[PDB]
RNA sequence: CCCCACUAUGCUUAGCCCUAAACCUCAACAGUUAAAUCAACAAAACUGCUCGCCAGAACACUACGAGCCACAGCUUAAAACUCAAA
């Protein structure tokens, strides 16, 4: 069957399986890639917290915390606490457009997880607060 | 005088004016299987008219239609229900490669 | 009984062929550069079509061909000009050679 | 840092470099002097000067 | 004026929902309505989630309400709707079919606009 | 909130090639115009410099596609000169 | 100017206040594309008719008077001294 990027709808028959388990039962990678830091926290499908990891609990401090390389460390510790608790595949539900947007998942990868989905989650409000005012630089 | 001068009248060879594939068709803000194929799959965003095809009236009805359906709680808002995602494509718009 | 000008006009094959798009005509090479083939058609401007991969030998000067004409000269006026751009060359498809 | 425990790692890092050293010394040659795809801007503006806009009445 | 009631009731059981579209068209008829005819468009998934009277809902029975009405009638049914527990969400909207659509030519093409600036020498 | 998850903004890793999706993901928000929504969005734009940045971005479209549409209609021109030397 | 915090304020209701680069700096209505097309620039040049407004710069979105729910306000709005420019 050709490939399909959308992901199964539950309730739905679908054939897809991941050692067993399906798109529904698969753990869930929350990174927070804000614009001075990056969070990043493993639950399961109940919402069972694994594993916690950001670039302030790996030693970075102050404008190291908001690069790329800092997000990267935090998702090979995240990664290492998941995968003592048996966990191989995740989806990625990742918000926010700062520096560790792509390099905690790298960080993820290289700590032995499978990302089997992306998803953006990054909160756009549809008219909602006032933003601060601009800058004068 | 003579007959071979030019005579005055419409342009016989013209071509009827083209219209968007829902021309002359009922927008309704119940059916959302056909409200669903000018929304955007991943995102729910409503497709502009160069994207959709639609002329000036219709591009109105669909948008107006879209808003109402979406909260009196017939369509979502945040995506297209997976529903209708093998419907037929009438949108001019492509996001893999 | 001198014939009038509005009589020729009226007559003519290319008053009689009416709108040109669409329209299978038969083509003269008269220039060639490279492999860009000039063929004229009976038209005001000549078209400009690239020899086919197939018998691209067969397509010399003299050459009788067969075209679909897309138009007979390719103008467009574009923003802030008071005239229409012409490139003077009509807009045509090379189907083939015509042969007897 | 010995480099005697990290060969591999080193000859790789050393054998991708001279990779991308040779393809650097391609693109150039090819991608600035083809003009592959669209054409340039000083062949696209020669063009442009063969049919330029005209604002006004002559 | 000719309406159109779209109504989202709780999923329940036969004998309640039934209950529940009686006592709502006759709402309509104590208002002096004229009630057309009645649509099921069957149970189905809400497209969100949707919290009403102190619960939340993922599905609903979806119901229409063809009738006529005077014009002071349907903000007094909009208050009644507001009350009954057994209705997710009721919208009253003037029926589609009253407004006739025109005929449309076609699409008139619109040619680039012309003589925006002097033809001076710049 | 109140929708479903797992839904919107939400592509499947092929043969577990990650950076593929990812580039996919990132090109659907660009083509829907959330990313550069969500940029414009870090500040509060006065309503008035939103309207003269709408206009600026109107008037540059309509340039960029018409100075396209004649690139693309002399593009023909470019052959070889058929008279050369005359 | 940059970072953080927080208030009047932005919201609702009931009254005030009556200002703006309130400018698309292009008055309303009717008509024209021919003649001399037109200082420059800007968004081509004109005709009929009407109302409003203008007459060197600065003093001056000022002083005084008058009116106003306005009391450090708004509207209307000069002169003397000064310069040969603006
Ligand atoms: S062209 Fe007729 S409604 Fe769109
Ligand atoms: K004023
Ligand atoms: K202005
Ligand atoms: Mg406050
Ligand atoms: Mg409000
Ligand atoms: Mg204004
Ligand atoms: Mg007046
Ligand atoms: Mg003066
Ligand atoms: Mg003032
Ligand atoms: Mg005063
Ligand atoms: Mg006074």
């Amino acid at each position: 069957t050709k490939f399909s990027i959308y992901p199964p709808i539950p309730g739905e028959e679908s054939s897809l399986r991941w050692a067993g388990k399906k798109f529904e039962e698969i753990p869930i990678a929350h990174i927070k890639a804000s614009h001075n830091n990056t969070q990043i926290q493993v639950v399961s499908a109940s919402n069972e917290p694994l594993a916690f990891a950001s670039c302030g609990t790996e030693g970075f401090r102050n404008a190291k915390k908001g690069t790329g390389i800092a997000a990267q460390t935090a998702g090979i510790a995240a990664a290492a606490r998941a995968k003592q608790k048996g966990v191989i595949h995740i989806r990625v539900v990742v918000k926010g457009l700062g520096p560790g947007r792509l390099s905690a998942m790298h960080g993820l990868i290289m700590g032995g997880l499978e990302v089997i989905s992306i998803t953006d989650n990054t909160p756009i409000p549809h008219x909602g607060c006032r933003p601060r005012k601009a800058r004068k630089l | 005088s003579n007959e071979d001068l030019p005579i005055s009248m419409e342009n016989p060879y013209k071509e009827p004016l083209k219209k968007c594939i829902l021309c002359g068709k009922h927008v309704d803000y119940k059916n959302v299987q056909l409200l669903s194929q000018f929304v955007s799959p991943f995102t729910g965003c409503i497709y502009g008219r160069h994207i959709t095809g639609l002329c000036g009236k219709k591009q109105k009805e669909i948008t107006k239609a879209i808003k109402r359906a979406q909260i009196m709680g017939f369509m979502p808002v945040t995506y297209k229900d997976p529903a209708y995602l093998k419907d037929p494509k009438v949108c001019n718009i492509r996001y893999r490669e | 009984n001198v014939e009038s000008f509005a009589s020729m006009l009226r007559h003519s094959p290319l008053t009689q062929m009416g709108p040109a798009k669409d329209k299978l005509v038969i083509g003269r090479i008269f220039h060639i550069v490279e492999n860009d083939l000039y063929i004229d058609f009976g038209g005001k401007f000549h078209c400009v079509c690239r020899r086919p991969e197939v018998d691209g030998e067969k397509y010399q000067k003299g050459t009788r061909v067969r075209l679909r004409l897309l138009d007979l000269e390719l103008t467009s006026r574009f923003l802030g000009a008071t005239t229409d751009t012409t490139v003077l060359e009509a807009n045509a498809v090379l189907l083939g050679i015509q042969e007897s | 840092f010995r480099d005697d425990a990290c060969r591999k790692e080193i000859q790789g890092f050393l054998d991708c470099a001279a990779r991308a050293q040779e393809a650097r010394k391609m693109r150039s040659i090819q991608e600035t002097l083809g003009e592959s795809g669209s054409l340039l801007p000083n062949k696209l503006n020669k063009l442009l000067q063969r049919f330029p806009n005209k604002p006004y009445l002559s | 004026p000719r309406y159109e009631l779209a109504l989202i009731l709780k999923a329940m059981q036969r004998p309640e929902t039934a209950a529940t579209l009686k006592r709502t068209i006759e709402a309509l008829m104590d208002r002096g309505a004229i009630v057309r005819d009645l649509e099921n468009l069957g149970e189905r998934a809400l497209p969100y989630r949707i919290s009403a009277h102190s619960q939340q809902h993922n599905r609903g029975g979806y119901f229409l309400v063809d009738f006529y009405a005077p014009t002071a009638a349907v903000e007094s049914m909009v208050e009644h709707l507001s009350r009954d527990i057994d209705v997710i969400r009721g919208n009253i909207v003037k029926h589609p079919l009253t407004q006739e659509l025109k005929e449309c030519e076609g699409i008139v093409p619109v040619p680039l606009a012309e003589k925006l600036y002097s033809t001076k020498k710049r | 909130a109140k929708h479903l998850k797992f839904i919107a903004r939400t592509v499947m890793v092929q043969e577990g090639n990650v950076e593929s999706a990812y580039r996919t993901l990132n090109r659907i928000l660009t083509m829907d115009g959330l990313i550069e929504d969500i940029k414009h969005r870090r500040y509060y734009e006065k309503p008035c410099r939103r309207r003269q940045r709408e206009s600026y971005e109107r008037c540059r479209r309509i340039y960029n596609m018409e100075m396209a549409r004649k690139i693309n209609f002399l593009m023909r021109k470019n052959r070889a000169d058929p008279w050369q030397g005359c």
